[PDB]
């Protein structure tokens, strides 16, 4: 489901970026938009959906959906990463649209395998 | 009480709705009160415009959409309540609780008096008003969670300096038939149509899509010196009409989809 | 003049119900239970009964409302007899509320003159001991919605109340504010041996001229502020009385329809809300045109609106849906089915022939989401909204086959039918020759 | 460093030891006399029971009121002897002198229904036997009540237990090991003799009876004295719980209390109430107040027909002394404000009730308010009840789903064309007479009758999405449906 992996990513976030400066903050979207009045340093992230294809997808546009909620505090960057492993055509109709117009804004390709070029 | 009213240009009506029923006074304010619409109809853009037209009243701001349940509402509530009042209130002593302690709405409510005997000796009560915008947008929603919100003014003692206010904001109204029987007010925005959505955008992107970079850039990528403000507003104008001409089919009368849509093919 | 506008606050907070104690109306339609409730519970502050009861009536009827009246009535010449209780089963639980009671009698004890402390059976016993075991305090407790406390199997506190009821020596007064009838029905043996079983109801308005007289009572002024008060009144009597009135139409309205007053109260705040000057009150309370506009806008978007809102295309696939539902069994349909049809529809538009264009399935794939989520269509096995906690988390962890199969083969539903729509549409439309099957 | 995954600080951890008993002389010889000591067998509790009295007195007083009745009713009231029921004190208290003159550990068992007066003869029993306690002539030995209904987790029974006998707190893993051994470990010379009354096991052991096990094994020692006993309504518990080989290996007796008769239940109440019966008041002439032996001197009554009658009816069907207390009580007050309502007093020589009022105290319970109720709502309830009861009438369903009623409430409207009251209400339904208002496909406020009659009961709605195919259910009846039918002078001729 959604709250669970939400769940992961902020308990990671805090606890990464906790002892690398030396109270508790429950895990929700508001601890990151409140990074800067706790530690002081400003965040980029990078997300990687490790298997992007074998996940419900439902789900995915729910997270997506709560995720695309913190872009208004004009002090933070993420990125996301999908390792596909069969095509963009193939999936990105599988998902509702609605989360596909904004991802059509800033894209990257790359042919990638063990073999590239020989 | 003087209330400067926002002249807006297709709002009016809830316009004189909201002023109507809302002022400095608590008294003459409702216990509960929803302001349901759809999206697009800009329903938040105007309440913080009314806000903006009336400075001296305030009020907290929620936003649900990202949060999960119930328990980070009752902590985020917690926290803002009494930030708002520690900040706006700087000379007051307070001994502030952790916003966290809460776990459920019979915590908050104990915190919240707490906060109300501490704040005892204020010279003239006040009643502060809450927002939590998307509140059927939650992800775990069921259907008992409304009536218990809509319950808070009657627990709280009569005798409290500073009282609160709820504020509501819904889209499918299927939720919201549901639950009439208790005969909330309410205010309604219908969906624009084709001209108001059409002067709604030639005045809301005029000016974001007048500044952008790309017009500068082709007006020297051409090398032509006969231009003015009037003929780019003059083209802009009729661009943006060809496109709805063309695309109204396709949407009707929506704003997201068209400004995306706009973004990507202005180019 | 600012004596208008004070007048304009008084009668508004007149309509609430939020003045002092010998000003707030009451009509002789419930003096009757007016005279009976303030004496059953009198007899508890200072003749010291233990009666139990518990109130019955609808949503939005006034029963805590009353109450709270009768309670503030007391409070002037009572200012040391009582202590109020005000509880809630949605609010509270059958854990939270044991610590809401401690917390509130602590907290009020000391307005005259631990508790709180301790752990969820140690709190319990405490309060067991302090109300089990001159002149002694009367407790009143406000139960609402005790169906919450209506459950199936323990539901221990109704009947350790109501044993404290019997058993004790203070005035245990209860009062149930429900919305459902029958309550006893819920009840096991103990409950019922427990309760006296007697339950009030509420009165219903008999006739027009119970609201009519109502409306007067609650736009009638008891008190010289403004130069208008006389006018008010007078206005208010004449226009009432005369039967052709609009506002009567309305009384009668309210009925006939809905026999619940707040919803009046709803509809007739606006008018003096928005209500400026005197010129304009008068007019639009005599045309009472302006009725019309808030009962345009209260109802609008639910079913018609946002059917006249909308795009031909929207039009054109409802009908390919509903036509092959009609001709279906269980009236299923899915998206590639409603194209076919559509494509079908446009051939012969063409054929028995400015021009006209059918749109792609790219086209069609945007504007189907935007159709299911307006509440037009479903899914076949279909469960929208779980009502509770359980079900809400169920729902999270198991996922559907709608859900994991493609998006065009899921088995959909329909919501209008073929000749409803064919007998709500405006007929002169081109589309209307295929609005029958 | 470290962060805490859950966090709990809401929590109220009881200061409990772990340790029980046996870990604390380490021999057998160590042990002293628990009879020559001052914290055990409660020596304790007299402080804590009288240290609560002060937190609610006050001595406001204001004209107060005094009337006839009330003071019969308390009279009357259910908190204070009976020769009705002495049989089974005969029997029960001749077993357990028997037992206590055998120091034996027996065992017995007794149910009935509630108002059966189960308790308050079990409760006289052992005040009797209290008494004979005086007598200094039987061992000492100690009540102990068990009201599991009024506890919250079940094996807190070990829990109080322990710190009733000792004072001594802890959780009830340690506290029923201690008991253990405590009751078979421990010899006879210096260990008490034990009562106990278990209350209403029917919800304490729901989950396995694990609790009641653990009770019914130490019931069966023979160098461990106790005296067993519990209380519930059914009857087959301890073949059906435990099962039939541990029922007959215990070997106790069984017996329960039946619903009084008639003149039993008369001659109890009015033996409540002789110190009343038939008395004479001195009574003052502004308050009324009754003075017993500007003033009068007046005679008290009430109807013993009356009696006989509101006796007869309920001893009939479950004989609770309680529902026939209830009904003279509520007789009283209706007489009293009755009377009250006569000169109208306000607030600040024959009297006598009679059978017409004592039973319209007694038949009101029995009259329900929702055949009224229900005849006194709107006429869209009515109509759309009636038209269940068309397609019932049509079907033989016993189940309808929202389309198909709504389509036969569109059928039985149109059909009905020409009658007076349906034209009447015909268009101020739809559009609300005037134009401006597009129509809608369903009528107004059936969502909200809708509601209606699901929170009141007699509708039932599965749990369904869709608005049409969500199949619906009428709970009460046909018949009291048309007793509401017919009574509309419209819905009689359609
Ligand atoms: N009368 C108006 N005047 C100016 N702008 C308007 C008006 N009505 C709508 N808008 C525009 O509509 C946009 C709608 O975006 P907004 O974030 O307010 O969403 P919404 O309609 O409240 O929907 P949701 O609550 O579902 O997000 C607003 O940003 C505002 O720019
Ligand atoms: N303090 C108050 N001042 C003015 N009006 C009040 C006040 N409290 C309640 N009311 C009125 O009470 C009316 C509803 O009464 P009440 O809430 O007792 O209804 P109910 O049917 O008994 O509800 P429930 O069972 O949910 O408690 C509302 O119209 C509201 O106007
Ligand atoms: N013979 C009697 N003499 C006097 N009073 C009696 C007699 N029989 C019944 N009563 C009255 O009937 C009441 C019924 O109480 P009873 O002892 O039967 O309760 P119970 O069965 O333990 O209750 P519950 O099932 O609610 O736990 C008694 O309190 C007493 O007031
Ligand atoms: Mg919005
Ligand atoms: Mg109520
Ligand atoms: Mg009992």
């Amino acid at each position: 489901n959604v709250r669970m992996m939400l769940r992961r990513s902020m308990y990671k976030l805090y606890s990464a970026a906790d002892a690398e400066e030396h109270n508790d903050v429950s895990y929700d979207l508001s601890l990151v938009e409140n990074f800067k009045r706790l530690f002081g340093k400003d965040l980029a992230m990078v997300f990687n959906f490790k298997d992007v294809d074998s996940i419900n997808f439902n789900t995915l546009d729910n997270f997506i959906i709560l995720l695309k909620s913190a872009f208004k505090y004009d002090h933070v960057k993420i990125s996301l990463i999908f390792n596909i492993n069969t095509n963009l055509s193939n999936i990105e109709k599988n998902l509702r649209q609605s989360t596909i117009r904004l991802l059509k804004r800033n894209y990257h390709k790359l042919d990638v395998s063990s073999n590239k070029g020989f | 009480m003087n209330v400067t009213t926002p002249e807006v240009a297709f709002r009016e009506y809830q316009t004189n709705c909201l002023a109507s029923y809302i002022s400095a006074d608590p008294d003459i304010t409702p216990s509960n009160l929803i302001l349901q619409g759809y999206s697009g109809t800009g329903k938040t853009y105007t309440l913080k415009k009314y806000f903006n037209a009336n400075p001296n009243l305030h009020a907290v701001w929620l936003e649900p959409v990202e949060l999960v349940s119930w328990k980070p509402l009752l902590q985020a509530i917690a926290r803002t309540v009494q930030y708002k009042l520690k900040t706006l209130y700087p000379n007051i002593p307070t001994t502030d609780y952790d916003p966290l302690q809460v776990e459920e709405p019979f915590l908050l409510v104990k915190t919240l008096h707490n906060i109300f005997v501490q704040y005892e000796s204020l010279q003239e009560k006040t009643c502060l008003f809450l927002i939590l915008d998307g509140f059927d947008s939650l992800q775990d929603l069921d259907a008992a969670l409304f009536n218990k919100y809509i319950k808070l003014n009657e627990l709280l003692p009569k005798d409290s300096k500073i009282n609160i206010k709820f504020i509501y904001t819904m889209l499918e109204t299927s939720f919201l038939q549901r639950y009439s029987t208790h005969c909330i007010p309410t205010v309604m925005f219908p969906r624009y149509n084709v001209d108001e959505v059409s002067t709604i955008l030639v005045m809301s992107r005029c000016g974001e899509l007048m500044e952008d970079s790309c017009l500068r850039k082709r007006i020297i990528e051409e090398q032509i010196t006969d231009c003015t403000d009037d003929q780019f507003q003059n083209v802009a104008a009729n661009f943006i009409h060809l496109i709805v001409q063309a695309f109204h089919s396709y949407t009707g009368n929506d704003i997201f989809a068209l400004n995306d849509l706009i973004d990507f093919k202005w180019p | 003049d600012p004596g208008f506008g004070s007048l304009q606050r008084r009668l508004l907070q007149q309509l609430y119900g939020t003045l002092p104690t010998d000003e707030k109306i009451i009509f002789t339609y419930l003096q009757d239970c007016q005279q009976e409730i303030d004496r059953i519970i009198k007899q508890s502050i200072i003749q010291k009964e233990s009666h139990s009861v518990i109130l019955v009536g609808p949503r939005q009827s006034y029963k805590t409302y009353l109450l709270d009246y009768e309670l503030s009535l007391l409070q002037q010449s009572y200012k040391e007899q009582f202590i109020t209780i005000r509880l809630n089963g949605f609010i509270h639980s059958e854990q939270t509320a044991i610590n809401g009671i401690a917390t509130q009698l602590e907290q009020q004890l000391q307005k005259i003159h631990t508790i709180s402390s301790g752990s969820l059976t140690e709190v319990f016993e405490k309060i067991l001991l302090l109300l089990d075991s001159i002149t002694k305090i009367t407790v009143v407790f406000i139960f609402d919605e005790i169906d919450t406390f209506a459950g199936p199997v323990r539901q221990t506190l109704l009947y350790n109340l109501f044993d404290m009821v019997e058993h004790s020596r203070v005035p245990v007064c209860i009062f149930g504010c429900t919305t459902k009838l029958n309550i006893l029905e819920y009840l096991e043996k103990r409950v019922k041996s427990r309760f006296s079983q007697r339950v009030i109801y509420m009165p219903q308005i008999q006739n027009l001229d119970d609201m009519v007289d109502a409306v007067r009572n609650l736009l009638t002024v008891r008190s010289e502020i403004s130069p208008w008060v006389s006018q008010w009144n007078e206005t208010l009597e004449k226009e009432l009385s005369d039967p052709r009135s609009n506002l009567n139409r309305h009384i009668r309205m309210n009925f006939e329809t809905f026999r619940s007053l707040p919803t009046l109260k709803n509809s007739i705040i606006p008018l003096v809300a928005t209500s400026k000057n005197f010129g304009s009150l008068c007019t639009a309370i005599k045309s009472c045109s302006f009725l019309d506009i808030y009962n345009k806008n209260q109802l609008s978007n639910n079913l018609t609106g946002r059917l006249q809102s909308l795009s031909d295309l929207e039009l054109a696939i409802l009908i390919s849906a509903a036509r092959v539902a009609l001709r279906a069994k269980d009236g299923s349909f899915n998206f590639n089915l409603a194209y076919a049809e559509y494509e079908k529809m446009i051939k012969a538009i063409n054929s028995r022939i400015n021009t006209i264009k059918l749109w792609l399935k790219k086209d069609v794939k945007n504007v189907w989401e935007n159709l299911v989520q307006l509440d037009f269509f479903t899914e076949k096995s279909a469960v929208g909204l779980r009502d509770n906690a359980t079900a809400a988390f169920y729902a999270s962890n198991y996922q559907f086959q709608g859900t994991m199969i493609p998006f065009d083969l899921r088995s959909y539903q329909m919501q209008i039918i073929l000749q409803e729509l064919r007998r709500i549409i405006p007929k002169s439309n081109m589309y209307y020759s295929w609005t029958q099957l | 460093p470290v962060i805490r995954k859950f966090t709990k600080k809401n929590v109220a951890r009881a200061k409990k030891k772990y340790t029980p008993f046996s870990k604390r002389f380490k021999s057998i010889a160590a042990i002293p006399d628990l009879t020559s000591l001052p914290e055990f067998y409660g020596n304790s509790s007299e402080l804590m029971a009288s240290r609560f009295e002060n937190k609610l007195k006050t001595t406001q007083k204001h004209q107060i009121v005094e009337t006839i009745f009330s003071k019969v009713k308390k009279q009357l009231n259910s908190s204070y002897y009976l020769p009705a029921r002495e049989n089974e004190f005969a029997s029960i208290y001749l077993s357990a002198y028997s037992a206590i003159e055998s120091d034996s550990a027996t065992t017995i068992y007794v149910a009935g229904t509630p108002g059966v007066g189960k308790t308050l003869t079990v409760r006289e029993v052992v005040k009797e036997l209290l008494s004979s306690s005086a007598q200094r002539e039987i061992p000492d030995f100690l009540y102990v009540e068990i009201n599991g209904l009024k506890m919250v987790k079940p094996t807190d029974c070990y829990e109080t237990l322990w710190n009733k006998v000792s004072g001594e707190r802890l959780t009830w893993a340690a506290s029923m090991e201690s008991l253990e051994f405590y009751f078979k470990r421990v010899p006879k010379n210096k260990k008490k003799t034990i009562v106990v009354l278990l209350d209403e096991l029917d919800a304490m052991v729901t989950k396995s009876q694990d609790i009641m096990y653990n009770f019914f094994n130490w019931t069966t020692y023979e160098n461990a004295k106790l005296i067993v006993i519990a209380v519930a309504n059914t009857m087959d518990l301890p073949e059906r719980q435990l099962g039939n080989k541990i029922t007959s290996r215990i070997g106790f007796t069984r017996i329960m209390f039946t619903g009084y008769t008639h003149e039993e239940l008369k001659n109890i109440i009015d033996l409540r109430l002789k110190g009343l019966n038939d008395s004479f008041f001195y009574v003052d002439t502004k308050t009324g107040n009754a003075i017993l032996i500007d003033v009068r001197k007046v005679r008290l009554r009430m109807s013993a027909d009356a009696i006989e009658i509101a006796s007869r009816k309920v001893a009939s069907v479950s004989g609770d002394a309680r529902r026939a207390l209830k009904v003279c009580k509520r007789a009283a007050e209706i007489a009293e404000k009755h009377y009250m309502a006569k000169h109208g007093y306000g607030y600040d020589g024959v009297q006598t009730v009679h059978i017409t009022h004592v039973m319209k105290a007694l038949n009101e319970t029995l009259n329900s308010h929702v055949i009224t109720f229900m005849t006194r709502l709107s006429f869209t309830a009515k109509l759309f009840i009636y038209a269940l009861l068309n397609l019932m009438k049509k079907n033989g369903s016993q189940e309808q789903e929202l389309g198909d009623i709504v389509d036969e409430i569109k059928l039985l409207i149109e059909v009905n064309g020409s009658n007076k009251f349906v034209m009447e209400i015909a268009k101020t339904l739809f559009q609300q007479g005037s134009d401006n208002i597009s129509e809608q496909l369903r009528i107004i406020s059936w969502d909200f009758v809708l509601n209606q009659l699901l929170d009141a009961g007699i509708l039932f709605k599965q749990t369904m999405k869709n608005d049409r195919i969500c199949c619906v259910k009428l709970n009460i009846s046909v018949e009291e449906a048309k007793r509401a039918m017919n009574e509309d002078e419209t819905l009689r001729n359609l």
